RNA sequence: GUCUACGGCCAUACCUAGGCGAAAACACCAGUUCCCGUCCGAUCACUGCAGUUAAGCGUCUGAGGGCCUCGUUAGUACUAUGGUUGGAGACAACAUGGGAAUCCGGGGUGCUGUAGGC
RNA sequence: GAAUCUCGAGUAGAAUAAAAGGGUAAAAGUCCCCUUGAUUUUGAUUUUCAGUGUGAAUACAAACCAUGAAAGUGUG
RNA sequence: ACCUAUUCUCAAACUUUAAAUAUGUAAGACGCCCUUGUCGCUUAAUUGGACGUGGGCCAUCGAAUGAGAGUU
């Protein structure tokens, strides 16, 4: 059978990746099985609550659960610290993504717990090191996400990607 | 992409010299392989190469360390016993073949007792044992990846061997002059070969028809002014010398002074402060 | 209908009893030229035996 | 200074006759192939069964000849007066071959025989230099290098050079 | 329901190793089994002839018979509550030597070694080996190495 | 030290671009009488050395792809034994033991046996 | 790129009678040549097992042969 | 519609890798070393192979612990 939910990005999943520093996840904090139909109106319901308070453009929503194991339906298996949903905003939005996660969290059976993530964004790397990387200018934007500077491959293949990196 | 970081990581390369195609493991497994039952009976191999101006016949055991040389010549060593020319021929291979078996008898101690055929006539024998003696020496052929067809100079190395005393078990299929329509050995055919009769023939050939062939085909006889009809007779006493003495001379050759001309020849690896220093002297 | 929960207790007690090692065991099982020559071995072996023991 | 003996070579000319049906049309273009190359042709059979071509497998469908040296030449040289000497840049293969099709074979000097007809077929010229016995024998195959391997550029200069032909763009 | 066959259930028992297909190793006919001797049973299956059942994998056994291309191995197999002897003809590209059983000789030599000069000079050697004994007691300096007080880390949340 | 023949383990040996290789050896190569096989001596088979290092081959370079080791991951994931432990359950912690994998970073880019040749 | 064949790459991504898995690249695949080891007689093993039968299988031995230059391989 | 570097998330019949627990064997006097005999098997060959002979080392006799043990 069809998933309930076709769509995990929202809000503007185009954006680049320094306008958008803070990250906030709602992760389940218990091991259980979220079905997608559950999914599907939790997406709804933040992606509306959001663009009503902050606007379309403010946020993106990306939804880390995958509705994959069957039981007539599917459901998302989840264990303990697995991130449901991931919102990425500018500062100011904390309060509003906070608000908007913990109202979608009546929509989901279990226990679910909102973190503000010390990553940047969706990187990998930590607010501060983010901030150094690309200052030293390792890390360059792509789309949605950036790539990021590598020991490895050949000396003209990273240079010409990364042509203001200043290599030591 | 065709060649992907997948496609490396997935590729199973072959053994080292089945890359470079210079053994069959399919034969060798077959020619190596000794039955159990014989324990540690070592199984002689009779491997015979040909490059393009040169013949490499060996006898060799195998063991789990590597394969072992017993006895050994080299086509470069007919000078020395009288053929100049023609060092990669079937008339070579048939000499290089009979200094094999002679080293290999004189080593293992039954030169007095196998004499072989000391003069070849043609005629197709198998080294008959004695009734009271120790056997033969049997050795099987290995031909490598040279195809097996009549006439092939690797028999001829099979049929020096043969008359040299070892024990090598074959058939006149592959002989030269083998008719496979009356499933008979011409016995004439076989001496001229054995004697050189075949290139007596093509140099008699081209003096008659083609001189313009000659004198640039058959350069080193001509320099030294030796016609076709005394080949026979250079091959018989070459064979003879080759029987009197077959000791293996080894030459009086300087290594230290080939690994010093060498030595300034090969490349030294650099280090990983060289390439760093090439690195970042490049970035500047 | 069925089950193994017994049965391994039922197995060990009176043990898991190895078979009786001997010191020869049958020439049967072996090569029959091998065996039919440990015969004439053993044969002259027992005669040269004999023979020493008589002549000494 | 060029090494002399990268001077490339005609290696081979492969002459096909395809008619995509079979019978005594097939077995006469044989015997043209026969007269023009002075080689026994081998039939091409049909890999599979094609029904908008009427094809049925394994059925001897085409004849094709293969001529190597000198007389490859010559027959490559009357193809080329057929063709002016002239030859499209898209004719020469990335690997340094090319090839052209001939409609009409009366002008090649061949004898017009009403029983036998006109048959088209397609010359084709495989490109190489001497070295490809490296690749080509069975005792220590080897890969030829990328500084010796021929390019359609290459082939399109020593065609130009050695006919003195045009080949459009 | 089961399928009884000779080979079911041997999909990754005699699954060839990643990267390690295509032909066979020369080096396995070059070695010479005796009766007595030690062998491990892993079963190739690039060799579909001469194979032992899928119980034969992973044990070890003793040579009774030594065959043309073959071995045969003395295993003893759990029958309800006895043990029986089974005897396999396996083909020696399923046969190594055990190296236990090489370890187990050098060490017979050493010790025969040890005996040997222990009584050239006069002296008792100890042959047997003993299991790990209790650390001795030993000083520890603290030069340069000054011992650093750990607390244990508070929480944090780091996904 | 280099080359050849036969190999052992079977990528530190493979794939790719570029730069070198003195000697010998090897290879490319000339030819189709014969032995021999093809549509075609191009492959294979046979006779020879007139030129050539262009390629094969050997070697070097590339923060190359890959591969092999060491560390990070990590005492993490997981797991054997224990409790009249916690919790409605899910599951979790603790006590006594065993203990990985990817990512990531450092290093490495064949060694060697017998017989010979330079 | 030529009115089907041509050379570059090509770790098997194809084939191997039939289900599925394992195995296979100078082959176990596709062609070609010769062939009847798909034969006779023992015993000994393996599997399902009571270590009974049946079935299938493995390694030999005594003959007789096929094949190959040979090593060797072959009792469907 | 692709291709390139990425990226989010999974696999009972998918997998490079790969535990924990269970699992096969060895840990010697039927041992070791030397000498030497038999054979119709085996090898180029007393060369091997298998069984032996006559000697020599000799309960710290070749890990810990505990028990007498096995068969009809």
């Amino acid at each position: 059978p069809d998933s309930k939910i076709r769509i995990f990005d929202l809000g503007r999943k185009r954006a680049g990746v320094d306008e958008f520093p803070l990250c906030i996840h709602l992760v389940s904090n218990e091991y259980e099985q979220i079905t997608s139909e559950a999914l599907e109106a939790a997406r709804i319901c933040a992606n509306k609550y959001l663009v009503k308070i902050g606007g379309k453009d403010s946020f993106h929503l990306r939804v880390r659960a995958h509705p994959f194991h069957v039981v007539n339906g599917l459901v998302a298996r989840v264990n303990i610290g697995q991130i449901l949903m991931s919102v990425r905003t500018k500062d100011s939005s904390r309060a509003t993504a906070i608000e908007a996660l913990r109202r979608c969290q009546y929509k989901f059976p279990g226990q679910q717990r909102i973190i503000v993530s010390k990553k940047w964004g969706f990187s990998q790397y930590a607010r501060d090191e983010y901030i150094e990387k690309r200052s030293r200018g390792e890390i360059i934007p792509d789309g949605c996400y950036a790539k990021f500077l590598n020991k490895r491959g050949s000396l003209q293949e990273k240079l010409d990607l990364f042509p203001e990196a200043s290599f030591n | 992409a065709v060649k992907s970081s997948p496609y490396f990581s997935r590729y199973q390369t072959k053994y080292r010299r089945r890359r470079e195609g210079k053994t069959d493991y399919y034969a060798r497994k077959r020619l190596i392989a000794q039955a159990k039952n014989k324990y540690n009976a070592p199984k002689y191999r009779l491997v015979v190469r040909f490059s393009n101006r040169f013949v490499t016949c060996q006898i060799v055991s195998s063991r789990v360390n590597g394969d072992y040389v017993l006895a050994h010549a080299h086509s470069s060593e007919l000078p020395r016993y009288g053929i100049k020319w023609g060092l990669a021929n079937w008339t070579a291979a048939y000499a290089t073949g009979l200094l094999v078996a002679r080293r290999a008898l004189a080593k293992v101690g039954l030169a007095d007792k196998y004499e072989g055929v000391t003069e070849p006539e043609g005629e197709f024998e198998l080294t008959e044992a004695i009734e009271d003696g120790p056997r033969p020496f049997k050795v099987f052929l290995d031909v490598g990846l040279k195809r097996t067809s009549t006439g092939s100079r690797v028999f001829g190395a099979m049929k020096g061997a043969s008359d040299g005393g070892l024990f090598i078990p074959h058939s006149p299929n592959r002989f030269p002059g083998f008719d496979i329509e009356t499933e008979e050995l011409d016995d004439e055919t076989l001496r001229k070969y054995i004697y050189g009769g075949h290139v007596a023939e093509y140099m008699e050939m081209l003096i008659d028809d083609d001189e313009e062939r000659y004198q640039k085909q058959f350069s080193g006889l001509i320099a030294d002014g030796i016609e076709s009809d005394q080949l026979e007779d250079i091959y018989a006493e070459a064979y003879a010398k080759i029987r009197e003495d077959p000791s293996f001379q080894k030459s009086g050759k300087d290594a230290a002074a080939f690994k010093a001309e060498s030595l300034k020849h090969t490349q030294r690896k650099l280090t990983a402060e060289e390439r760093k220093e090439r690195f970042n002297a490049k970035v500047i | 209908n069925h089950t193994n929960h017994n049965q391994n207790k039922k197995a060990h007690r009176n043990g898991i009893k190895r078979p009786q090692k001997h010191r020869y065991d049958s020439l049967k099982y072996r090569d029959a030229k091998f065996r039919r020559n440990q015969k004439f071995a053993n044969r002259g072996t027992v005669e040269a035996i004999r023979q020493a023991k008589a002549s000494a | 200074a060029q090494n002399p003996m990268k001077e490339l070579r005609i290696s081979k000319l492969v002459l096909n006759i395809s008619l995509g049906e079979s019978g005594d049309r097939l077995t006469r273009a044989a015997k043209v192939l026969e007269q023009l190359s002075g080689q026994t042709p081998v039939f091409s059979k049909a890999r599979y069964t094609i029904r908008r071509f009427g094809i049925r497998r394994n059925e001897k469908i085409a004849c094709h000849v293969t001529v190597r040296g000198p007389k490859a030449e010559e027959i490559l040289e009357r193809g080329l007066k057929v063709k002016e000497y002239e030859l499209k840049k898209r004719n020469f293969s990335a690997t340094g071959n090319f090839g052209f099709g001939i409609q009409e074979h009366i002008d090649l000097g061949i004898k017009y025989d009403p029983s036998i007809g006109i048959y088209g077929m397609d010359f084709y010229v495989v490109m190489d230099r001497p070295g490809m016995r490296v690749a080509r024998r069975k005792a220590q195959r080897g890969r030829v290098g990328y500084t010796h391997k021929i390019n359609a550029e290459d082939t399109i200069n020593w065609f130009k050079q050695k006919y003195d032909a045009v080949v459009l763009g | 329901p089961h399928s009884y066959g000779i080979r079911a259930r041997t999909r990754y028992t005699f699954q060839r190793g990643f990267r390690e297909h295509g032909q066979i190793r020369l080096s396995t006919y070059l070695k010479t089994y005796k009766v007595g001797d030690i062998v491990d049973i892993k079963v190739n299956g690039a060799v579909q002839k001469g194979m032992p059942h899928k119980y034969y994998h992973g044990k070890t056994g003793v040579v009774y018979n030594v065959t043309q291309s073959s071995v045969g191995v003395l295993i003893y197999k759990v029958v309800g509550n006895r043990y029986m002897e089974k005897r396999v003809n396996v083909r020696i590209e399923h046969v190594k030597h055990s190296k236990c059983r090489q370890d187990f000789l050098d060490r017979v030599k050493a010790n025969e070694a040890k005996r040997k000069e222990a009584k050239a000079q006069g002296k008792t050697v100890q042959l047997r080996r003993q299991p790990a004994p209790p650390a001795k007691a030993h000083f520890v300096s603290t030069e340069n190495n000054e011992p650093v007080t750990l607390h244990p880390v508070a929480y944090d949340t780091t996904i």
